[PDB]
Formats: structure tokens, C-alpha cells, sequence
């Protein structure tokens, strides 16, 4: 089944893959095998960037699939049925896109979430942990909902911090406050 | 002083909370952003971009929610977060706007500082029902005789001012405001129209001239000027009538009577045209997507003569569409014509002909009322219409210069004098008590004899004479407002007294 | 079963797409209600876009919609209420009494997606409606069960004409009437409510001999289209189920046309000629066929039409011109002449105007009228520049009769005590045939033109001749 | 009255650019460093209160 | 990447599940979406041009657009009951009317 | 910033770049592509995300190879302003295309700027005498005024402007800006030569005029910000130098036209008659940046090459929105031999009034309009019948209108050469007097031809003597 | 295309490339986008009169719609002197037959 629909990015194609292999419940396996084929495509960069660039026939594209399963015969049959579709539609540009999306869908199914606490400067690990504690304490990140709060450096948010995840952010920074301060003292 | 006000401002900011909505800008450029995220987004809501731009959101899509920017492109940057204001668009509405120029978002752009608005309201308030209406009985007199006589204007009534651009297009409306100075000066509150002049698509200099004229005529006090200048954003231009409407509705709701001039809706339509096509919505007929009718209709139907329950408060509307080439078959002009309760066609050729105001009276109609004009004035201008109607046919015969029937040329002779009588110079209205005599004289044919050249001379002198002698007569017309037998006879005697001599 | 939950995905005006539960969609033309502080937003299902995502049209406002918002499914076509306990109520599009005289309906509701009856049911009974309006009766008699069409400018006496019909015919005729308002003002609404309360057709106590369905243009286009459909079903309940003949009234059907053109465009369906929906014909056809003279009943629709710039070869009027049985053209010119009704005398053609189905005597008199008027009209052009100095005495008598007839058309109307101030005059069919005949024979060429103005039949014409005489 | 109002406006814009100068002064300081800690502990307080 | 009718998520998930709907759907069809009375049917691969096809809604249609993935039927019948996934048997006889 | 990029696409002159680094640009930034064709200036116009912008290209396009480095030079392009820009002909990048060597300047300012606010306004309109009777009578000019010409296909749009420049701008000591958008090189050479000759540009000396000239051949994008560059020069003069200003713009149909071309390519649905949906914002912005402030009241003169003479086309229509005077010129009236060729029932000014130029002036103009409108009305009758089949009263009116029309024919000054007839320039005070008499028919009794192609009433009289001889 | 045709300056060798762009107007309706676009670039037009072509001027030059805005500053003095402005004169001929009816 869908682990929540991903569409807006033509990720419904990925969703379809997800739910189809979710109904076979071989999603961890699928994800791992997908990593392996994606990695050996990238690690065959000559004609794993230019064989990610369509120009292949029906027969040559099919023979590329045959070459792909020559690369490893452990790959999970559902993403091999997806490969048939991708060969036939000759689509393959959103192949690493599908890998990434399947990953997103997978870790959504797992319920693991990433996170960033963008600042204009490096952010302490104590800060990561304390905010992670606070955030876990907040109902916003419960348990079963993982969070990887990371530092990002982005001078775009000049000084301060913004915590981000799940379309929920807390922005206590200098830049936003300054913006408001200036504006209000221009009133 | 300035320090104290600033100290209050500094004190006025402190502390905030978690933002449960976000979305990251992606598209940006074309002044219309589309942001990814935002599911909490209630439609038409106002969303604060982290740049400092605010844009309401009019298109929701399961990809990228289309937030129409009010602010500048460069300020917005791709990947910015937008945090929902969480409020559908709203404007402060009250009486503080009386004597104020305001931009679309209700900021005093005259810079008479803050507004003492008694509320905020929403711009999507819907038109009152059948039951919340009452019968229309509230005359409105523009001080232009032709308007009152031919197309009598009530309250809660829509009259569409249509005709070629800037042929004093603004000036016709301003004349109404000036004769409505007399009622405004008058202490009858329900006869005090708080006039709301909406200026869409016009340059600051034009507006500055208008506000100068209004302040000169010191009508600015009861006037509210709602503006969406040429500079101001296309969403803001679309939103400007609807928020003007909200300000009007506060008067209307209170039982107070008010008047809204929507000048010019044609530029509003262009704004919605732009807006819609950069929301990528399919072009309508003439690139104004169909539902533009829906947009305009909801706006226009909020002019209503409300029930006695609602305090009789009637917001009256005068839409203004400046038809290019008199092209009324254009989709928006066709649409508006159907909606409105009158049309006040003006014509450029008649302007050139020297008829100023230049009114194409053949297509000027007011489908509603006659309690939309004074009873006295109804009696006198009864056959003003008939004479003029005969005159139209007669004028056609007169053209080609074929030897007219003496009777047709009697009509022609009478008709011509009437035409000269109607003309009035801009920014000079006329009080109704002294419009009744002029029409009496004309209609009772006493002017028919008086030569065309000296009709203008006669008119001026007649007024002076009535001020001197039959000022008792004027007082009675003012006091009783329906011509009695005694008044008709008195007036006949007076008219005879100055028509002869 | 269970109200299918759908989540809004895209609010793009009225078009709102919903994402109904997997493996379960409603069928086209069903009705979705979404519980809101706006009551039930009604979405008429108009497409399925597959993937358990439908594209439905809103009829009511789409403000504050949260994209992701749960949508209950009524599960079936929009079913309004029908009854004889709908009489004397003003009822909005979604079937809710806006005069709020509690829950209307007899015992039934019906879908507004009622079908147009088959050929076998539809059998034309050429029967004669009589309006008592002399010009209407004589020169283009109206017919019971008809589909009369009042093409004219916006309220160029269009409202007045209908009000006069209601004043005379509606109370007079046993059948109910239904006044259906499509994009008409709430100002106009207050006048109609007041006027029909005044004519008593809205019998304040109990049942009225009319029901009202007042639709407003402010409401989104979807409501504008299917206010017409809603009204139609009530009339159908009278026609079919209760058998009852009706005298339907719709106003302005240009608003219906305009609404349909818009939602065709909005549905994505590429607009055809002059921006009008390519599906115009079949929608008109569906409406027209539903209104019929059948074994079950007879429905005498009078549909007001607004003709843009009084040009009816414009495709929206011109297509309608075919679809209506008994066209009538009313316009500014006749209104301006101060003639009540505003009917253009030589332009209007009803279904019946046969040579003996309207009666041979009636026909012959009316043929004589047509010739007399046609002569005046042809000669009008010569007179305009050249003058009447080059035309004969015989021609002049014909012109004089036509001018007399021209203002004989002016017959006061009681519901234009609002307008003219003159109480109406109603003239029986026989009385009209007789009264017009006399003038033409030249028996009343000694009665001034203005003594035909604003009066009824021959008796009245003579009386006003005497009045003007002394 | 006109110049008095003008003088208040002039005073306000002069004092406005003087405010800009204080903003530039604050963002220079290692208050720029210390207020990151203030924002951090404030986010701890807020988010724990969530 | 691009929009294709076979990439419709229900079709796509079955194919990924190692179930190809072809063979079954050479005559029959299943509606993918029916909007505007323009059902787009997946199947009917044994269809002859302008052949008469009969829905399980009893609707009869003709197939003005034959495209590989979809056959854009134009309905002689109505849309009212019609909905996604509708069985469309292929009558297999090009449009004919009694003559005589 | 050093935002490296590649040229992902070169779809026309709407190059799309892919800024490799995730460092973000901003809309209205400027970029330099460095090529053996020197720098090429691009302006960021969309961010399409993934750090893939879509950029307007100002300078010429060709030779471009995909995967070509970009560097972000940021913001709006900076022109050079000062008194030392007075006398130069400026490209858009500040380059002297009259090649007087690198433009000496004080402060160099961004092309884009904000339009002065409602509060910043200080709107005033004087009287300005053009020395042209028809102009003075029908549309009295004013200081700070916005004049608009809706002439033909440079058939004498340019001639009209040149005469106006010759009279008004050499009778105006304060600064004046000529900005010529997408106009022919020869006109520029003629103008430049003339300016240098007439000392308005003293070449070695100082100039009380500055010039910006943008050639039609130059890419559309350059023409779009040719205007914006000029507006900056004007703003510097208006604001920073404070001095009284004037501005002339021709051909501003090209400004609109250029915008409509790029709009489609940019990926914007081009609204009716192919004209950009953003037509309104641009016209508005330009005319709200050129606006009368207390800083300076800017007299603007705008010349619209009405496209096929359709003024109902959206671009002329939206021009009407921001004008205070128009003097629409009819190509037909040029053919009739009337020079000025201005349509007289399509001239208006806000400063034509019964107290703004006096009741006597207003009455005089009114009668001229009425007379001409009657004459236009009787064109049908005259043609289908004759003038001997017209009424005697009308025949007088017709004769008067013919005389008035001919009186309006008044030789051009700059184009005294081009017409071949010595220019006739007539004072405003003289004009009111002259028309008053003519309307009273005091001089209507002398050849219609005498009225034709001459100045004042006295000149008509003298030419009657010439005709008599 | 057009602005590459020029009379150069003495530095550039004074060389010319005289452009005369010949537009084939069907119906000779010169109010039309393509003709007008050319007219604005050009100085002068050479519209030709069909009526005159039939009426034995081969070729037949309409002179109402033939103009040359800056033409006479190319002319040498003999050809400035001989012509005093025949166009003006023949726009008196034009007027005369205008008002003949």
C-alpha cells in the first residue's frame, strides 16, 4: 500500500513501485537492492550516466536490462518488473529519482525523519542533542518518528537558527527578528 | 515625542511561536510564486513569505500552491519559507476612513497616519438576500439635470457609467459628489452619503489632482478614497473593489447610506486577466476567464437598499467601465450591462458637438425607480422625455436638411433649446430647487420661443431673477418637493414674468 | 453504503478535485456534500480523472478550503425537493427555502438530472394559451403547453410582461406556475416577492398558485447553471406525478447560456464559436425536451432571454431561436414608443399563427393588420427624408390606421402602475378579434391615434376618443 | 503646523537611520555569537513547552 | 519524467506486481478515466477501426481515436452511470444499421 | 557573487543558466558571461529552482556553447550619472555610443529604481508655449506635463518631436533627456549632429541635454532596459542634481513591443493581440517612475508608433491611462497636406479649460471643435449631394471649417527644410487673438488658400496679397 | 536587416550600401503590420497607383502615397533649384480635383 502518497513530482510512479513491493512486503530488501544497482550504475559512470541518457532502441534498451541483471542477479523481482516498464517507456532519467523516492517512501514507512537546524554558522552537538530532546519531548516529533537534527550553515539565515522538519519549523533567529524590528521601527 | 512613539513601537514587538506550516519557494519570477508544501493552507488565506512579502493564495494544487505576490520579485528568493498568516484577507472597516486616501491594503497613503476603523472585515462578504432588501425610495440628485430627469438614481442601485475614456470620465462622477455635498451639508445622516471613490489603475499624479479637487471642494471629509494606483499590484487591484466594498458595507450595515464609485472596473478586469493567466488559468473571452462574471456579480450585488430592519442603510453603486470605442459587445462590457440597473452611456461625438456633459441619452437608461428622483421633478420632466423623444425622430428628418413639416420644425425648435439647457460646465452642479424652474420653463414651452444663442444668457439671468423675486417659490420647492397646483401656477406666473422680459 | 471520503487536492476556483477513497468513486452527475461552516458545499461530479480522483464542479463558495479536506459523498445525483408544499416558498438552488417557511417538499425529492421524455410520451397538443394582451393574442397567439420565448433587452418590459402574465393568466389558470430566477438580482427578487404577494398569487395564507425559486448571479457559475435544472424538476413533478399543467417562467436564460459557456471552459472543454461551449445544443435540447406537452401533463414555459445588444443572430440567442416553439421579440424601440407590451409587431413568430387553427376569422383580421402595418413601415422610409408629400391619400389613410393601431398596441398594465401609473386592461380573445377588425375596415379611422394609446379594446378606444374630444 | 509635522517626520527618518546604525553595531558584536546561544536556549524553552 | 497512460498508478502497480493486464484486455477494456464522455479505455487491442464497442454500462460507442495505450471511445450512450474501470467488451462488428 | 554556472540552454536570447553551486542569485540581478565578444550582460528573471535560472539577455547572442561559465555581477546594471554624462549618447551599460571615450561620472546608479510614492508627489502643470498654434489651442502644454503623440510610422512622429525639441528644449535651460528607444541609426546621427551644431551639446563644452539612443536592431532585452537606464539618468538629474527636467521618449511602441516578444519566450501566456500579460505593470511602472515630485516635475513626451494606427490595441489604450495630454496625429490628415498633421478632435489636454487658459480660449476652441464636427457630419451630405445642395447657413459653416483647417496648416521649423517651406511659429497670445477674429468671420472673406500653409492671421493677410499678386 | 544599410563616415571610408526594400503589398493596403513596420524604419515610401498603371503610365507612381522624408538633402543643387516643390503644387492639383465635385 502507499506509505502516504507522493505525487507532485511524478513520484506517483515511485509510489506505485512502493505499494507494489509493499504488498510483497519486500521494501527493505527492495531498498537495499536499489541502492546496489544505483551504486553500480554510478560506479560504472561511463555508460552509467550515458547509459542513463536515452538513445537506446527497443532491443538495445532491453539488452541494457539484460546487461543490468548481468551486473547482479540478486535485485528483487518487483523492481525488475519496474525495470521492464522503464525500458519499454525508455524512461530512466528518473531512475536515481525513483531510487531516492523509494528511499523517501521507505523511511516514511519506517517513519524515520531527517532534520536540519540551519544557522549561519556551525551548530554544537550539544545543541543537536538538546533540541532533539526538546523536539522529542514536543508532540511534534513523537516516538516512531525519528529525527536527525543536523547543522547546516547558510548565511541566508544570517545568524540565529531555524529548526526544520515535517513542514514545521521554529525560526528563532536574528535575521527574522531584525526584519520585523526594522519594519516596526519604520512604522 | 518621536522618541516616545518609537519607544512604544519597540515595546510593541516581542516573542513568537512555532510555525506548523511551511513551504519552500521554487518558482519565483513572473511575480507569481508557487511554493511547495502548504496543506494547512485554507483557501484565499494570506501567507507571509519570509522575505517580508505577503501574498494571498488563490490557487492550491497538490504540487505547488500558487501564492500571488503583492510584493517585489527580487525580495522573494527560491527556497524561502512562507508562514501562513492564517487569516483570509481582511481590511479594517469603520468610519476612520472618512477623509482618508487608502491603498488596497487599507494603509493611509495620504499619510494622515492611522485609521480609526471600528472593525476589520473580510472582502468576500456575500450580497444580502431578497428579504434583506426594502423598496427604493431614496432619491439621489447629481446636480446634472439630465441624469436626474432621464436616468433617476435611487440608492442600493447600480448605474453603469459607460463611454469613451477620460472624456471627463472622472468628472461626471465628481459632479454627483458635489451636488451630494448639499445633502452631506444637510444634517440628515441617512441622506449623508459617505462617498467612496475607488480609483483603479490610475497614476498617483492623476489621483493627486483628484484629491486636490475634492479637498478644494472640501467634500474630502465625507469622502473616502480607496486607491489601487498604476504602480500597485494586479492582485491588489483585483482585491481593491472587494475591500472597498467591505468599508461600504460597514456604513450600509449601520443603517447609514453611502455611495461607491468603482472607477474604472475596466482596469480591474485587466488586472484579473493578468492574474489569472499567471495563475496559468485558461484565457477567457478577451483573455478575461469566464467566472469574471461571477467575480463582478458578487461585487456588484453588495450594493443594496436594505430593509428597515437593517436601518435602511443603502450602499449605492456607480460602476464605471471606460469603453474603448464604445465597444459594449466586449465580454466584460456585455457582462456588466446585464448586471447593472442602469447604463449611463456617454458619447465622444456629442462631446465634440459641444454637449458637455456629453451623454448618449438614447442608451442611457435607469431601469429602476422614479422615487429615485423628486416628485416635483418627476412632474416637470415627464414630457421632457416626450419632447426629447419626438426631437430624436425630428432631428433625423432635419438631417439631410429636407424641408421639414412646420410641426416637426416646431419640435426641432423646442428641442434645440432643451439641449442647450442640459449642458453644464464641469465642477458646477445645480441645486434641485433651482433645476425645477428651468425644466418648468422649458417643458411649459416658454423657452421654445427664446432663441438658442441667448438660451444660455437667459438661463443665467432666469436663475438670478428667481433668486431675487421668486425665492419664496424656491423655498417651497425645497420644502414640499412635489409641485402642487399653487406651485405650478406660481411658477407659471414667475416663468412668464421672466420669459417675457 | 458509506460516504466516500475524498480529500480536496486542488482548489482552482469552482473546479475542485477530490481524491476519493481507493477503488470507489461515485458515478458522473452525482452529488457530494462537504460539511463546512458553509453548511454543505455541493459539488456536482462532472468528470472522473481516474486514480480515484474525480473533478467536480462547485456550485457554492470555495473559500477557506484546506487542501486535503474530507469530502462526504451523498452518493447520487443532486436531489432537490419537489411537492405542492413547495408552493409559496422562495427556494434557493440547493433546495433550501430562503423565505424560510420551514422544510418544503410534499413527500418527495427528485434528482435534477431528470431525463427528457421519449418521443412516444411527447405528443404535441396545439391548444391556445390566451394572455388577454390583444397584440399577443391576435398577431401571434400563444399556445398551451408551449415554449414561449421573450427575447428582449434586459427588462425592456420583460419583467413587466411576465408580471402581467402572472397577474392575468397565473391566478386565472388552474395549473401552478413556477418562477425560476437564473442570475437575477435580489433587488429584483424583492420586487417579485412583493409583487406576487400583492397580486396574491403568493397566497400569504396556505398554498400559492406559484412557487418561487430565486437564483442570483453572485452565486458561483455552477449554482447558476443548476438553478434552472432544480426549477425544472418541480415543474416536472407537477407535469408528471401530479399530472397538473403548469406555466413555467424562467429568467434570463441568457444567464443559463452564459453560465454553461463558462463552466465548459472551466471544465477544460475548449470553447467553440464566440466563446460558447461546444455542448450548447444538447444542453438546450435537454432543457427543452424536459419541458413538454405529454400525456402526463403540459408545461407552458415562458423563458426570458437577454439578447446581447439586441442582436439575436449572435450564436447564443440564434441557437435558442430554433429551440423555442414560440419566439417573441420585444425590444427598446417599442418600449420607447411607450407601448405596453414592448413586442415588435412585425418581428415575433409563435408556433400557432395558422390560418384556421387560430380561426379563419382571427387569421384574416390579423392578416389585414399585418398588411396595414407593413404599408406604414414601408412608407416610413420615404417619409423620413422626402416627406409624405409625394405619397397618395389612400396610402395616407393606411399610414393613419397603422399609427392608430401602433398606439392601439399600448394597453395599460396594472403591474405598470409601477411604471406608467395606469391600471391594466384585459381584453378577451373574441373582443380583440372584433376590436381590431373594426379599425381595419375603417370604422375607427375617426378615432385619434392617442385615443388608441394606453387603452384596451374598441369600447375603451371609443371612450378615450370621447375623452380627448371632450 | 505643516512644518511642525514635517519636523516630526524629519526627526523620525533621521532617528530611523540612527536605528539602522545601531542594528549594524549589534550585528558586529560577539553579541552576534552570544545571541545564538540565547536563541538556542529560547528554542529549548519554547519547544519543550511544545 | 513524462505522462503515459500505462504509468497510471493502478496499471503501473499491477505491472510492477508482475501482472500485465494485456491479453485480458485485447477485447475487453477497462476505463481509465471517463470525463467529458470521453472514456479512455485500456485494452481493445483486437479492435478494428470505427468498430462498435459495448460497455458494461450498455453504452455503445465508436472509437475515433485509436492510440496504442488508450482508445478514445465516443459514447453513443450516456455518462451518468459510467465510472472508472468500466468493462468494455468489443462487439467486434463495425457500425451497421438495418437497411432495406 | 562568484555563482558559477553553466549555460544549460540558449533558447533564443532567453538563455537559461544552471548555477552549479547552490548559491542563490536574486531576481533582477545581472550576470556577466565573458566571451571574446567581451562581456555579455544577462539579467536574472526567473529562478526555475535547482539553481537553474532563466535569464534575459541584453547584449547579442550567438557563438554560445552550452556549459559556459557564468559569473553573477549581481543587482541592476549600474549606469554612470553626474553632470559629466551631459552630452553623451549612452548605450545601456553606460558606454558612450557617440564614442566620446569612457563616460566621466560621479555616482553610478542601478538601472532599476522604485516609482515615487503618492506622498512624494507634488503635481503642478504650468502653461508652456510651443510656438505652434494647433498645439497651443487644442492642448496647451505645461511644465511637468505628460504629453503623448500617437502618430504614424515615424512619418513625422520624429519630425514633430524634432520641432518640439527645437522650440521647447532650446527655450528650456534646465536639463532635458532624449531617450530614443529602438529608433533608426540615421535619425540618431542627424540628431547628434544637429545637437552638436546647435550647441545644446557643446562638444568640448557642457550640454544642457543628455541623450540615450537605442537602435532598433539591438536585441529586444536591451531596448527594455534602455528605457530604465534613461529613467535612472533622469532620476539623478531630478533628484540628486535637483534641476528642472524634461524628457522625450520615442518610440515607446518599441518599449511595449520588445516586452511582448520576450514575454512569450519567457514562458508567459501572451495576452490579447500577442501583447504580454505584464504590459500594464511595465507601462505603469515607467509612468510612475516618471512622475511629478517636489524633487522635480518631469515633463515627458511620449511617441507611440500606433501599430497599423489601431489605438484600441491594448498598448495605446494603456498609454492613455498615464497621460495628461494627448495629441493623436492622423496619417490621413498628413496626406491632406496639413502640417501639423495632428487630429484636432483627438487632441486633449487637462490644461485646456475656461480658466486654465481662460474662458475666451475655451470658447474659441469649443467653436473650432463644433465647427469641425459639423463639417465631419456634413461629409456624407457633401459627398452624396453637393455643397450647393447644402443650406446657406451650413455653407458658411463649411467654408469657415475649410478656412480653419487651412489655417491650421502652418509650416514646420526643423522640417522647414524637409517640407521646403520656412517654418511658421506663432505665440500663444497671438493664437487666441487670431482664432477669435476668424471665428467672427472677420477674415473669412479672403482665399482659403491664403489660410493654407501659413502662420498667424497677419501672415494669412500677407499671403492673400501674394495670391492677389 | 535594414540598419546594415548606411552611408558611412569619412573614417569608415564613406562607403554606402543603399537599401531600397521592395514590399509587395497585395491590394496595396498599407495599413497592415508588415508595411507599417517597414515605414517606421524607412524615410520615404514609393506607393504605386494601379489606376494610373492601367491609365498608361508604365510604371505608374501614386504620388499621394509616395513620400521621401529626407530626400532633398541628398539632392544636388540643379535638382534642388529646378523643383520648387511640385509635390505641393500637385497637392494643389489634388485639392482642386477634390473640390471640383
Amino acid at each position: 500500500p502507499p506509505p502516504v502518497r507522493l505525487f507532485g513530482v511524478e513520484g506517483t510512479y515511485a509510489t506505485a513501485l512502493y505499494q507494489a513491493a509493499a504488498k510483497n512486503s519486500s521494501i527493505d530488501a527492495a531498498f537495499q537492492s536499489l541502492q546496489k544497482v544505483e551504486s553500480t550504475v554510478k560506479k560504472n559512470p561511463k555508460l552509467g550516466h550515458l547509459l542513463l541518457n536515452p538513445a537506446l532502441s527497443l532491443k538495445d534498451r532491453n539488452s541494457v536490462i539484460d546487461a543490468i541483471v548481468e551486473t547482479h542477479k540478486n535485485l528483487d523481482g518487483y523492481v525488475v518488473n519496474l525495470l521492464k516498464v522503464l525500458s519499454e517507456n525508455n524512461r530512466l532519467g528518473c531512475f536515481e529519482k525513483i531510487a531516492s523516492d523509494f528511499g523517501v517512501l521507505n523511511d516514511a514507512h519506517n517513519g524515520l525523519l531527517k532534520g536540519t537546524v540551519t544557522s549561519a554558522e556551525p551548530l554544537d552537538p550539544k545543541s543537536f542533542k538538546r533540541i532533539e530532546k526538546a523536539l522529542s519531548a514536543s508532540k511534534l516529533v513523537g516516538q516512531g518518528k525519528s529525527l536527525k537534527l543536523e547543522n547546516v550553515v547558510k548565511p541566508e539565515i544570517k545568524g540565529g537558527l531555524i529548526v526544520e522538519l515535517g513542514d514545521k519549523t521554529v525560526d528563532l533567529s536574528i535575521s527574522t527578528k531584525i526584519q520585523k524590528l526594522n519594519k516596526v521601527l519604520e512604522d | 515625542e518621536v522618541s516616545s512613539i518609537l519607544e512604544e513601537r519597540i515595546k510593541g514587538v516581542s516573542d513568537e511561536a512555532n510555525l506548523n506550516e511551511t513551504g519552500r519557494v521554487l518558482a519565483v519570477g513572473d511575480g507569481i510564486a508557487r511554493v511547495f508544501g502548504l496543506n494547512n493552507i485554507q483557501a484565499e488565506e494570506l501567507v507571509e513569505f519570509s522575505s517580508g512579502v505577503k501574498g494571498m493564495a488563490l490557487n492550491l494544487e497538490p504540487g505547488q500552491v500558487g501564492i500571488v505576490l503583492f510584493g517585489s520579485d527580487r525580495l522573494v528568493k527560491e527556497g524561502e519559507l512562507v508562514k501562513r498568516t492564517g487569516n483570509i484577507v481582511d481590511v479594517p472597516v469603520g468610519p476612520g476612513l472618512l477623509g482618508r486616501v487608502v491603498d488596497a491594503l487599507g494603509n493611509p497613503i495620504d499619510g494622515k497616519g492611522p485609521i480609526d476603523a471600528a472593525g476589520r472585515s473580510r472582502a468576500q462578504v456575500k450580497a444580502p438576500g431578497i428579504l434583506p432588501r426594502r423598496s427604493v425610495h431614496e432619491p439621489v440628485q447629481t446636480g446634472l439635470k439630465a441624469v436626474d430627469a432621464l436616468v433617476p438614481i435611487g440608492r442600493g442601485q447600480r448605474e453603469l457609467i459607460i463611454g469613451d475614456r477620460q472624456t471627463g470620465k472622472t468628472a461626471v462622477a465628481l459632479d454627483t459628489i458635489l451636488n451630494q455635498k448639499r445633502w452631506n451639508n444637510g444634517s440628515d445622516e441617512s441622506k449623508k452619503l459617505y462617498c467612496v471613490y475607488v480609483a483603479v489603475g490610475q497614476k498617483r499624479s492623476t489621483v493627486a489632482q483628484l484629491v486636490q479637487t475634492l479637498e478644494q471642494h472640501d467634500a474630502m471629509k465625507y469622502s473616502i478614497i480607496v486607491a489601487a494606483t498604476a504602480s500597485e499590484a494586479a492582485p491588489l487591484q483585483y482585491l481593491a473593489p472587494f475591500t472597498a466594498a467591505s468599508i461600504g458595507e460597514w456604513f450600509r450595515d449601520n443603517g447609514k447610506h453611502a455611495l461607491i464609485v468603482y472607477d474604472d472596473l475596466s482596469k480591474q478586469a485587466v488586472a484579473y486577466r493578468q492574474l489569472s493567466l499567471l495563475l496559468r488559468r485558461p484565457p477567457g473571452r478577451e483573455a478575461y476567464p469566464g467566472d469574471v462574471f461571477y467575480l463582478h456579480s458578487r461585487l456588484l450585488e453588495r450594493a443594496a437598499k436594505l430593509s428597515e430592519k437593517e436601518g435602511s442603510g443603502s450602499l449605492t453603486a456607480l460602476p464605471v467601465i471606460e469603453t474603448q470605442g464604445g465597444d459594449v459587445s466586449a465580454y466584460i462590457p456585455t457582462n456588466v450591462i446585464s448586471i447593472t440597473d442602469g447604463q449611463i452611456f456617454l458619447e465622444a461625438e456629442l462631446f465634440y458637438k459641444g454637449i458637455r456633459p456629453a451623454i448618449n441619452v438614447g442608451l442611457s437608461v435607469s431601469r429602476v425607480g422614479s422615487a429615485a428622483q423628486v416628485k416635483a421633478l418627476k412632474q416637470v420632466a415627464g414630457s421632457l422625455k416626450l419632447f426629447l423623444a419626438q426631437y430624436r425622430e425630428v432631428a433625423a428628418f432635419a438631417q439631410f436638411g429636407s424641408d421639414l413639416d412646420a410641426s416637426t420644425k416646431q419640435t426641432l425648435v423646442r428641442g434645440e433649446r432643451l439641449t442647450q439647457l442640459l449642458k453644464q460646465n464641469q465642477y458646477s452642479p445645480l441645486a434641485t430647487e433651482e433645476q425645477v424652474p428651468l425644466i418648468y420653463a422649458g417643458v411649459n414651452g416658454h423657452l421654445d420661443g427664446i432663441e438658442l444663442s441667448r438660451i444660455g444668457e437667459f438661463e443665467s439671468s432666469f436663475l438670478s431673477y428667481l433668486k431675487s423675486n421668486h425665492n419664496e417659490l424656491l423655498t417651497e420647492i425645497r420644502e414640499k418637493g412635489e409641485l402642487s397646483k399653487e406651485l405650478l401656477a406660481s411658477l407659471k406666473s414667475a416663468t412668464e414674468s421672466f420669459v417675457a422680459t | 453504503s458509506t460516504p466516500i471520503t475524498g480529500k480536496v487536492t486542488a482548489v482552482i476556483g469552482a473546479i475542485v478535485d477530490v481524491h476519493f477513497e481507493q477503488s470507489e468513486l461515485p458515478a458522473i452527475l452525482n452529488a457530494l456534500e462537504i460539511k463546512t461552516p458553509q453548511g454543505k458545499l455541493v459539488l456536482e461530479v462532472a468528470q472522473h480523472l481516474g486514480e480515484n480522483t474525480v473533478r467536480t464542479i462547485a456550485m457554492d463558495g470555495t473559500e477557506g478550503l484546506v487542501r486535503g479536506e474530507k469530502v462526504l459523498d451523498t452518493g447520487g445525483p443532486i436531489s432537490v425537493p419537489v411537492g405542492r408544499e413547495t408552493l409559496g416558498r422562495i427556494i434557493n438552488v440547493i433546495g433550501e427555502p430562503i423565505d424560510e417557511r420551514g422544510p418544503i417538499k410534499s413527500k418527495l425529492r427528485k434528482p435534477i438530472h431528470a431525463d427528457p421524455p421519449s418521443f412516444a410520451e411527447q405528443s404535441t397538443s396545439a391548444e391556445i394559451l390566451e394572455t388577454g394582451i390583444k397584440v399577443v393574442d391576435l398577431l401571434a397567439p400563444y399556445a398551451r403547453g408551449g415554449k414561449i420565448g421573450l427575447f428582449g433587452g434586459a427588462g425592456v418590459g420583460k419583467t413587466v410582461f411576465i408580471q402581467e402574465l402572472i397577474n392575468n393568466i397565473a391566478k386565472a389558470h388552474g395549473g401552478f406556475s413556477v418562477f425560476t430566477g437564473v442570475g437575477e438580482r435580489t433587488r429584483e427578487g424583492n420586487d417579485l416577492y412583493r409583487e406576487m404577494k400583492e397580486t396574491g398569487v403568493i397566497n400569504l395564507e396556505g398554498e400559492s398558485k406559484v412557487a418561487l425559486v430565486f437564483g442570483q448571479m453572485n452565486e458561483p457559475p455552477g449554482a447558476r447553471a443548476r438553478v434552472a435544472l432544480t426549477g425544472l424538476t418541480i415543474a416536472e413533478y407537477f407535469r408528471d406525478e401530479e399530472g397538473q399543467d403548469v406555466l413555467l417562467f424562467i429568467d434570463n436564460i441568457f444567464r443559463f447560456t452564459q453560465a454553461g459557456s463558462e463552466v465548459s471552459a472551466l471544465l477544460g472543454r475548449i470553447p467553440s464559436a464566440v466563446g460558447y461551449q461546444p455542448t450548447l445544443a444538447t444542453d438546450m435540447g435537454l432543457l427543452q425536451e424536459r419541458i413538454t406537452t405529454t400525456k402526463k401533463g403540459s408545461v407552458t414555459s415562458v423563458q426570458a432571454v437577454y439578447v446581447p445588444a439586441d442582436d439575436l443572430t449572435d450564436p447564443a440567442p440564434a441557437t435558442t431561436f430554433a429551440h423555442l416553439d414560440a419566439t417573441t421579440v420585444l425590444s427598446r424601440g417599442i418600449s420607447e414608443l411607450g407601448i405596453y407590451p414592448a413586442v415588435d409587431p412585425l418581428d415575433s413568430k409563435s408556433r400557432l399563427l395558422d390560418a384556421a387553427v387560430v380561426g379563419q376569422e382571427h387569421y384574416d383580421v390579423a392578416s389585414k393588420v399585418q398588411e396595414t402595418l407593413q404599408t406604414y413601415k414601408s412608407l416610413q422610409d420615404i417619409i423620413a427624408i422626402l416627406g409624405m408629400d409625394e405619397l397618395s391619400e389612400q396610402d395616407k389613410l393606411t399610414v393613419e390606421r397603422a399609427r392608430k393601431i401602433q398606439r392601439f398596441l399600448s394597453q395599460p398594465f396594472a403591474v405598470a402602475e409601477v411604471f406608467t401609473g395606469i391600471p391594466g386592461k384585459l381584453v378577451r380573445l373574441k373582443d380583440t378579434v372584433a376590436s381590431f377588425k373594426a379599425v381595419l375596415e375603417g370604422k375607427y379611422d375617426n378615432i385619434p391615434e392617442h385615443a388608441f394609446y394606453m387603452v384596451g379594446g374598441i369600447e375603451d378606444v371609443v371612450a378615450k376618443a370621447e375623452k380627448l374630444a371632450a | 503646523v505643516r512644518y511642525e509635522a514635517s519636523l516630526r517626520q524629519l526627526e523620525q527618518r533621521q532617528l530611523a537611520k540612527s536605528v539602522i546604525s545601531r542594528v549594524q553595531s549589534e550585528l558586529g558584536n560577539p553579541k552576534f555569537q552570544e545571541k545564538v546561544l540565547q536563541q538556542s536556549i529560547s528554542e529549548i524553552e519554547q519547544l519543550l513547552s511544545k | 519524467t513524462k505522462a503515459q497512460p500505462t504509468e497510471v498508478s493502478s496499471i503501473l502497480e499491477e505491472r510492477i506486481k508482475g501482472v500485465s493486464d494485456e491479453a485480458n484486455l485485447n477485447e475487453t477494456g477497462r476505463v481509465l478515466a471517463v470525463g467529458d464522455g470521453i472514456a479512455r479505455v485500456f485494452g481493445l487491442n483486437n479492435i478494428q477501426a470505427e468498430e462498435l464497442v459495448e460497455f458494461s454500462s450498455g453504452v455503445k460507442g465508436m472509437a475515433l481515436n485509436l492510440e496504442p495505450g488508450q482508445v478514445g471511445i465516443v459514447l453513443f450512450g450516456s455518462d451518468r452511470l459510467v465510472k472508472e474501470g468500466e468493462l468494455v467488451k468489443r462487439t467486434g462488428n463495425i457500425v451497421d444499421v438495418p437497411v432495406g
